[PDB]
C-alpha cells in the first residue's frame, strides 16, 4: 500500500 | 503548436484525450487553453490538473523504477554495468522535471496572479505545492533546500485561504491537506506533523458533514478516506 | 538520435524501459538497434516486438474510443459538434500509421531480407502482416484493397515457412496461425476461414504436445488457449 | 471479451 495523494 | 485552434475546441479535444486515455495529448490542449490568457472554469481547471497529474504519475512511477534498479547496482558486490542506468534514469527525470517546470511556468504566468476567488487560488497554490513537490522528489543537489521550500510556502498559503475561506469539507482544502500532509511526511521528513495535519482535517470535517447534502458528502468522504488511509499505514 | 549510442547499450536501454512501462522510449531503442544494421537475437527480436505492439496498442484502442464517439455523433438526431471529434480521430489515425510505416519500413531495410533461418523469417513476416493488418483497420480509401491483400501476403508466406520448418506446436508458429486467424475474422470478412485455420492449428498442436518438456508444454498450451478462446468467441 | 491477438 502506497500513501495516497489527490 | 496550438496557437491557431480555439480555445473552445482545445477544451473539447482535452475532454475526448480523456475519454481515450491520451493524457500527453489532454495536457497540450490544456496547455494550449491556458495560454489563451482567459481565466479558467472550474471544469477546465480540473482538466488541465488531472492531465498533468497523470503524465507527471507516469513518469515518477518509471522513475522510481529506475532509481530502484540504480541503487541495487550501486550495492557491495553487484557487478559494473556501466553508465545506462544512471543515464536513463537521467533521462526519465529531466523529463519529468521538465513537465513539472511546464506546470509551474503556467502557474506563474499567468493563473495564479488572476485567481481571486479562493476556489481558483487554492486549486492552483495547491498545483503549485505539489510540483514543486515532485521536484523535491528527485533533487539531490544545493537547491534541494529551496525546493522543498518552494513546495512548503505554496501549501502554506493555500491552507492560510483555505482556513479563512472555505468550510472543512470542501473536497479542495481536504486534497490539499492530504497532499500538504504527504510533503510533511516524505519530502519534509516531519512523520508528526504529517500525522496531526491529517488527524485534525479528518476530524474537523466530520463535524462539518451534517450541513451537506448527499452529494457533496459523497465528494466529501471519498477523500476523508484518503486521510484515514494515510492515517492506518502510518500509525 | 541514437546513432551514437552502442548497440549494447540500446539493447539494456530497452529492457529498462520495458521495467519502467515506458515502451515509446524501448520502441526507440529497438529501432536505434535496428538501425546498426546486424541482425537481431532471438530475445532482441522479442525486445522490438513487446515495444512497438504496446505503442501501437495504446494507439489502437485510442482510436477505437475515438471512432465510436465520431460514429455517434453521426446517427440521426445527434447535435453537430463541429470538426473536433473527425480532427482529433483523424491525429491519433496519423500517428498509428506512422509507427506501422515506422516498424514496416525496419522490416523492409533491411530486417527480412538478411533473415534466413525459419525462426527469424517466420517472426519478421508475422510483424508484417500485423502492422499491414493494423494499417487495414483504419484504411477506408482506394488503398483499401492493397493494404489487406500485403497483410494476407505476409502472413500466406510466414505460413508456408512455418508449416515446412517448424513444428506445429511451435510458439511462433500458433501466434502467426492466430493473428492471420484474426485476420480473416475482422479484416478479410472470412469467419469461417478464421475459425477453420483456428481449429486446425489447435488440433494440430494438441497432436505434438507429447514430444515436448514441461517448459515448452507451458509455453504452447498458452497460446493454445488463446485460439480456444477466439473459437469460443466465435462459435 | 474481445478476440486474442498475440
Ligand atoms: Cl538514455
Ligand atoms: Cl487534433
Ligand atoms: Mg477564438
Ligand atoms: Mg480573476
Ligand atoms: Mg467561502
Ligand atoms: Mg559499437
Ligand atoms: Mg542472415
Ligand atoms: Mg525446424
Amino acid at each position: 500500500k502506497r500513501r495516497k495523494s489527490v | 503548436a496550438m496557437g491557431s485552434m480555439e480555445r473552445a475546441s482545445l477544451i473539447q479535444k482535452a475532454k475526448l484525450a480523456e475519454q481515450a486515455e491520451r493524457y500527453e495529448d489532454m495536457a497540450a490542449f490544456m496547455k494550449g487553453a491556458v495560454e489563451k490568457g482567459e481565466e479558467l472554469s472550474c471544469e477546465e481547471r480540473n482538466l488541465l490538473s488531472v492531465a498533468y497529474k497523470n503524465v507527471v504519475g507516469g513518469q515518477r512511477a518509471a522513475w522510481r523504477v529506475l532509481s530502484s534498479i540504480e541503487q541495487k547496482s550501486n550495492e557491495e558486490g553487484s557487478e559494473e554495468k556501466g553508465p545506462e542506468v544512471r543515464e536513463y534514469r537521467e533521462k526519465v527525470e529531466t523529463e519529468l522535471q521538465g513537465v513539472c517546470d511546464t506546470v509551474l511556468g503556467l502557474l506563474d504566468s499567468h493563473l495564479i496572479k488572476e485567481a481571486g476567488d479562493a476556489e481558483s487560488r487554492v486549486f492552483y497554490l495547491k498545483m503549485k505545492g505539489d510540483y514543486y513537490r515532485y521536484l523535491a522528489e528527485v533533487a539531490t543537489g544545493d537547491d534541494k533546500k529551496r525546493i522543498i521550500d518552494s513546495a512548503r510556502s505554496a501549501y502554506q498559503e493555500a491552507m492560510d485561504i483555505s482556513k479563512k475561506e472555505m468550510p472543512p469539507t470542501n473536497p479542495i482544502r481536504l486534497g490539499l491537506a492530504l497532499n500538504f500532509s504527504v510533503f510533511h511526511y516524505e519530502i519534509a521528513n516531519s512523520p508528526e506533523e504529517a500525522i496531526s495535519l491529517a488527524k485534525t482535517t479528518f476530524d474537523e470535517a466530520m463535524a462539518d458533514l451534517h450541513t451537506l447534502s448527499e452529494d457533496s458528502y459523497k465528494d466529501s468522504t471519498l477523500i476523508m478516506q484518503l486521510l484515514r488511509d494515510n492515517l492506518t499505514l502510518w500509525t
